[PDB]
């Protein structure tokens, strides 16, 4: 836990001093009634304020310089995500998932 | 067997109030009302009366579910006075020929159910019956038989007439309430039940005309006499609407458990063309499946004897089919009926009835394959038991009845149809040359049977 | 007021009067649904949520059947698997083959639930064809392709109860029943566009967003 | 029947055409409402629509809006009721609505012949209207008069136990101006 | 190549199936409502230096809009010429339509 | 499946000190051991007459960042 495992991972120093990762649980999509994607905790990185995306003039391609733009880690528990982020010495913040309040729902309430 | 419940079934005694009293309709009305619902419920239970609307449910048992009404809260009673079902001609005659008999039954039944009002739901096609029934109701109001003082008794009771505008689905009890409340008239899901939450959010009971009209006699001639007719637990008399391939169709008031063969031969002449010319019989109504000739030879009119043979005694609507008839087209007509009469809220019957109608159209001409007989049978299974109301079940039995006992006759059409076309037909009615060009399917016989229009 | 019921051998406890589909979610059991939404009134017009009550000869719709104490609910028996395939086949009987040109493609509940619970093959070869429904015009925000509707009444329930706009309803009877406003008019509501999210199929879609993207790209 | 769930504005049927119950129907409508509890007055839509239909001739869009305003209800709620029931004619229709039952009990006793004879006499296919706006042929489901299976309906009147030669006489009576004996 | 209907209308409805299947992610598609309201693409790029010539886009196409011609003799002096846009792919479809019809008439039954 | 269950149980019985658990999937048997037990279990599975696994066909790893020990 306290071990600074980033000294041996080989990742560049910019992951620690310049990038911010978000630990979050995916919110339920408003267009679908499934909840499978909300059962896992994920880690992604905030975009670079400049150079995240720019248009290549030759073909209109989406050019980028962020090498972490397409990396999304998967975790089964919130504690596991925190332990891994702490182990790598990342600057992170946790977005607590919104919980749906339970309200009783019955067919009789359509008239009463 | 004379001295039945109904005596004016032939329009020979008048449709007035006085003749009804001379017929015994309004007799001892004060005493019966003051006997309390405890005795009325027990008599109905002890008379073995069962629901005449099609379900066949104990009338006495379904009246006790109504909660007591000590504070005179507005409970309701609804009379299912619309027919809807093809081949049924019972409710029309009771409303027309004996309008005052039903009105007397509503008050006596209402007293048992603790009902403060009665709503009669009659078809829009029965305008003459509704006008005649309204005339009887208004006379009973002036005579004091209806209102806040029912023949001196303190039981206040009102009667109203609500007219539908044409819907077979409105015959169902929950859909009937929706029509009265001013909605489309789609059946409700069973919980909460109409006994607890019904018309206007009040306790309610929905009963057939043939069930309410028998109540006055049961309260007078005792439940023992009514229970004497029929076999065990099928106790009572029944009005039978007989029509089709018969000599002289009519409506008779025989008793339960009477053999089908004797009933069609004792009166109504006989089968048109003799007994050897009988192809099939559809009792109860269009909902129940058909029965073949040999089965009908020993069929007793009961909610159980007809249940055993694979059929149902819904409304005693007996439809006779001689051998010189199109049996598949007759069943196809039933499928087209339920497609048009489907209210269309649940997925199964909104789609299944259309699915059955499309497949039955190719069967009547033979533009299908023999394996598709099992396909349409499977599609009917996907409808039963997956619907809010029973119209989905009622739309699958006629097709299954055709398959069960008349499958070889359906195969004959397919074999005959291939002779004319030469090459065999593929699934769905497609040939080896049929293709779509410029907005239409060409080079293929299309079954144009969707009522054209 | 809690009642201890059973869903596929799992103990559940919820408030009295809760629907079975609510107790199943609390127990971790997933039941397919089209017409049920946890913010709208209870409807039972889609029949996709059918479950088998332990001691009862009838299949109950879990979104409308109230919970009882001691009730044992089975949701994965072969009888229910038959019901899910049968209801799926009815839904896709008249549905147009529009997935490539339909904006709900990658986020369609009809696609995913037909894949998960329906059969892999269809049996509709009828030469008469499917039902065809004209497209209603209800303004510049909501794009209508009414061939794709499965008659689930999510839009009707939302616009009448939540949004408070009673100009949207169901007109017709049977297979000819059509969702819309009957007359030629628009939907006047500041929350009308939420009908696009609630519509599980491509019948109601965003008009500005039409054709411009697929959900897996975003 | 002819089931259309969409209204299209026409000079004959459009919301601009004013409609209002006559002073005779204004009073009779009030009795209808009195047959329902005051807090459930919305249950009187069905009788009010038929009251307007008989007065005007058919269930126009002006009648549906008039009933909606009369009962303090959204117009769409009245639209749902009018389009769900087949006896609400959402088109001008003729003087006499010819309703021929084609169900199995009526089909056995030769209801097909009844339809054939009428089609070649009035020269209008089912669902059409005679040029003089006098007749209207309509295919209808069971009407309950199945014991007398060869049965037809004209407006509000039934006609049972018919033959192809008898149906022409009934049409001839209405064409001439004489009411045939119903039975 | 991008193919047309016999009336000249483009077959592709910008359904973006080929872009999703493409193992090398060699296809870039941008789409919107056409001027007349049709669902059409206005940008269809294929990186021939990135494609692995695997046929997944042809298999996934619901309208047979994107196909692979039997052509192989199109080596180019510069790598820029191997960046096909919609104009290049549509021109290829017009140029090679007859040869594509040969292959389709013999291979479609096996698909 | 049944034969591998019996053989997998025989290894745990022979090495209760090292074999944490075993699993069987169709025709594949997996033995789960601690890092301090790898040498002993591999030596047993190589030299025992009933289990002569002389060939080590593959050595690989998989990353599971969720767990305290990332790699299997
Ligand atoms: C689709 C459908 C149509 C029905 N039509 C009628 C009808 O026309 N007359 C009737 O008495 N019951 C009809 N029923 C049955 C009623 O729902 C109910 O069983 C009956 O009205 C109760 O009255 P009872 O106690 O006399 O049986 C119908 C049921 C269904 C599903
Ligand atoms: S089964 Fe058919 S008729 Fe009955 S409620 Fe459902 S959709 Fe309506
Ligand atoms: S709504 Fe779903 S199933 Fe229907 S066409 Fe669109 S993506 Fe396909
Ligand atoms: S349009 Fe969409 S939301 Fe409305 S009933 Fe149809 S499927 Fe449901
Ligand atoms: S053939 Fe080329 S462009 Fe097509 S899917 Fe395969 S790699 Fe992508
Ligand atoms: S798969 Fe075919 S139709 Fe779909 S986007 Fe690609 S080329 Fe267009
Ligand atoms: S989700 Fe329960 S019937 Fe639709
Ligand atoms: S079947 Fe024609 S009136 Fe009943
Ligand atoms: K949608």
């Amino acid at each position: 836990t306290d071990l600074a495992k980033e000294l041996v991972s080989g990742a560049p120093k910019e992951l620690i001093t310049e990038r911010v990762a978000r630990i979050y649980q995916e919110a339920k999509a408003a267009t679908q009634s499934g909840q499978h994607n909300t059962e896992t905790w994920k880690i992604d990185w905030d975009i670079l304020n400049k150079g995240n995306r720019w248009e290549n003039d030759l073909m209109g391609y989406q050019s980028s310089s962020d090498y972490m733009q397409g990396t999304i880690l998967k975790f089964d528990t919130r504690e596991g995500a925190i332990r891994f982020a702490k182990g790598q010495g990342w600057d992170y913040y946790i977005q607590e998932p919104k919980v749906r309040r339970f309200v009783k729902k019955d067919y009789s309430a359509n008239f009463y | 067997d004379s001295d039945r419940i109904f005596q004016n079934v032939y329009s020979k005694y008048g449709e007035d109030l006085k003749s009804s009293q001379q017929r015994g309709d309004w007799y001892k009305t004060k005493e019966i009302i003051l006997k309390g619902h405890e005795w009325l419920i027990n008599e109905l239970k002890a008379s073995g009366l069962r629901g005449r609307g099609g379900a066949g449910f104990p009338s006495g048992l379904k009246y006790s579910f109504m909660p007591p009404n000590p504070n005179r809260e507005p409970q309701y009673l609804v009379v299912n006075a619309d027919e809807g079902e093809p081949g049924t001609c019972k409710d029309r005659e009771i409303i027309r020929k004996e309008p005052h008999k039903l009105v007397e039954g509503c008050l006596l039944a209402g007293r048992a159910m603790n009902a403060t009002a009665a709503y009669i739901y009659i078809r829009g096609e029965f305008y003459n019956e509704a006008v005649a029934l309204q005339t009887a109701i208004n006379e009973a109001y002036k005579a004091g038989l209806l209102g806040k003082n029912a023949c001196g008794s303190g039981y206040d009771f009102d009667v109203y007439i609500h007219r539908g505008m044409g819907a077979y689905i409105c015959g169902e009890e929950t859909a009937l309430i929706e029509s009265i409340e001013g909605k489309a008239g789609k059946p409700r899901l069973k919980p909460p039940f109409p006994a607890g939450v019904g018309l206007f959010g009040r306790p309610t009971t929905v009963t057939n005309v043939e069930t309410v009209a028998v109540t006055p006699t049961i309260f007078r001639r005792s439940g023992a006499w009514f229970a004497s007719f029929g076999r065990d637990r099928n106790q009572g008399t029944k009005l039978f609407c007989i029509s089709g391939h018969v000599n002289e169709p009519c409506t008779v008031e025989e008793s339960m458990s009477i053999p089908l063969k004797e009933l069609l031969e004792k009166h109504c002449g006989g089968i048109k063309g003799g007994w050897d010319n009988l192809l099939g019989v559809v009792p109860g109504g269009s909902s129940v499946p058909i029965m073949p000739k040999h089965v009908c030879e020993d069929v007793l009119m009961d909610f159980d004897a007809l249940k055993d043979v694979g059929s149902g005694l819904g409304t005693a609507a007996v439809i006779v089919l001689n051998k010189q008839t199109d049996i598949i087209r007759a069943i196809q007509r039933f499928s087209a009926f339920y497609k048009h009469e489907s209210c269309g809220q649940c997925t199964p019957c909104r789609e299944g009835t259309t699915y059955l109608q499309r497949m039955m159209d190719r069967f009547v001409t033979g533009q299908a394959k023999e394996k598709e007989i099992d396909l349409i049978y499977e599609l009917s299974k996907e409808i039963e038991g997956h619907t809010i109301c029973a119209l989905g079940d009622a739309a699958a039995w006629p097709v299954q009845g055709l398959i069960k006992s008349f499958r070889p006759e359906m195969v004959e059409r397919i074999k005959q149809y291939e002779a004319k076309l030469g090459e065999s037909v593929s699934y769905g009615g497609w040939t080896s040359k049929g293709k779509v060009l410029d907005g239409k399917v060409v080079s293929n016989p299309i079954p144009h049977d969707a009522h054209h229009h | 007021k809690e009642v201890e019921l059973t869903v596929d051998g799992v103990k559940v406890s919820i408030e009295a009067g809760s629907s079975i589909i609510q107790a199943a979610e609390k127990a971790g059991v997933t039941i397919p649904r089209y017409c049920y939404h946890e913010k709208l009134a209870v409807a039972g017009n889609c029949r996709m949520c059918l479950v088998e009550i332990e001691r009862s000869p009838k299949l109950a719709a879990s979104c409308a059947m109230p919970v009882q104490n001691g009730m044992s609910v089975l949701t994965n028996t072969p009888k229910i698997k038959k019901a899910r395939e049968g209801v799926t086949e009815m839904l896709l009987e008249n549905h147009p083959l529009d997935c490539p040109v339909c904006d709900q493609g990658g986020e369609c509940d009809l696609q995913e639930q037909s894949l998960r619970y329906g059969s892999d093959r269809g049996r509709f070869h009828e030469i008469v064809g499917k039902r065809a429904v004209e497209n209603k015009a209800i303004g510049p925000l909501i794009k209508t392709s009414m061939n794709r509707c499965i008659h689930c009444t999510r839009c009707v329930r939302f616009l009448n109860d939540v949004a408070g706009a009673p100009e949207f309803g169901t007109a017709g009877r049977g297979n000819d029943m059509q969702i819309g406003t009957y007359v030629e008019r628009n939907v006047n509501s500041e929350l009308s566009a939420n009908v696009i999210d609630l519509c599980p199929v491509g019948a109601l879609t965003s008009k500005p967003y039409a054709f411009r993207a697929r959900p897996w790209e975003l | 029947s002819h089931m259309i769930s969409v209204h299209r504005d026409t000079p004959k049927d459009n919301p601009e055409i004013p409609f209002e119950f006559t002073k005779e129907n204004l009073e009779r409508a009030k009795e209808i409402i009195a047959k329902y509890p005051p807090q459930y007055k919305k249950g009187a839509v069905m009788p009010l629509l038929d009251l307007g239909q008989r007065q005007l001739g058919f269930t126009s869009i002006s009648v549906m809006n008039y009933v909606a305003k009369y009962l303090d209800m959204p117009p769409m709620r009245v639209y749902e009721v009018a389009t769900f029931y087949t006896m609400y004619n959402r088109k001008p229709m003729g003087k006499y609505n010819v309703q021929v039952c084609t169900t199995t009990p009526c089909q056995l006793c030769g209801s097909d012949g009844i339809m054939k004879a009428i089609t070649e006499h009035l020269q209008i296919r089912p669902g059409q209207t005679t040029p003089d706006n006098l007749f209207t042929l309509q295919e209808v489901e069971c009407l309950g008069a199945c014991v007398n299976a060869p049965m037809i309906a004209v407006n509000d009147d039934f006609y049972e136990d018919l033959t192809p030669e008898r149906t022409v006489e009934i049409l001839k009576g209405f064409q001439s101006g004489d009411i045939p004996k119903p039975g | 190549a991008l193919r047309r209907y016999p009336s000249g209308e483009e077959r592709c409805i910008a359904c973006k199936l080929c872009e999703a299947v493409c193992p090398a992610q060699a296809i870039t598609i941008e789409a919107e409502e056409r001027i007349d309201g049709s669902r059409r693409t206005y940008k269809y790029d294929i990186d021939m230096t990135k494609c692995i010539y695997c046929g997944y886009c042809q298999e996934s196409c619901p309208v047979d809009a994107i196909v692979e011609t039997p052509n192989v003799e199109y080596a180019t002096e510069t790598r820029e010429e191997l960046l096909y846009n919609k104009e290049k792919l549509l021109a290829n479809g017009d140029k090679w339509e007859q040869e594509i019809q040969y292959a389709l008439d013999a291979d479609a039954p096996y698909r | 499946i049944e034969e591998l269950h019996k053989f997998g149980r025989y290894i745990m019985g022979c090495l209760p000190k090292f074999v944490q658990q075993f699993s069987v999937w169709k025709d594949e048997l997996v033995i789960y051991v601690a890092p301090s037990a790898l040498t002993q279990v591999a030596t047993f599975l190589k030299d025992h007459t009933s289990a002569q696994f002389k060939a080590c066909m593959d050595v690989t790893a998989a990353d599971y960042p969720t767990r305290t020990n990332r790699f299997d």
